[PDB]
């Protein structure tokens, strides 16, 4: 039981990392993309 | 889930982009205007 509640929790985990990553990654690269069109608006 | 980083509508990062385009075309047609309306004043000058 113990066991099969720490491998729920480990792909849970994994899926929260996953999820983190994609809603992160994507405003860094946003940012990137924002500020090179502010430097050619400039 | 409470962070919620909605960092605009990718639309407005679209519309942003091609605003700028826009705008970007816009300043090339008028500096293009100025230059050959410049070579015609000088042109004119010398005639004169």
């Amino acid at each position: 039981q113990l066991e099969n509640l720490i491998n729920k929790w480990s792909l849970e985990l994994e899926d929260q990392e996953k999820h983190f990553l994609q809603q992160a990654t994507q405003v860094n690269a946003w940012d990137r993309t924002l500020m090179q069109n502010g430097e050619r608006i400039t | 889930s409470r962070a919620c980083f909605q960092v605009g509508s990718e639309e407005e990062k679209r519309q942003l982009r091609t605003e700028s385009d826009g705008l970007h075309s816009f300043f090339l047609e008028i500096k293009e205007t100025t230059e050959s309306l410049r070579g015609e004043f000088s042109a004119m000058k010398i005639k004169n």
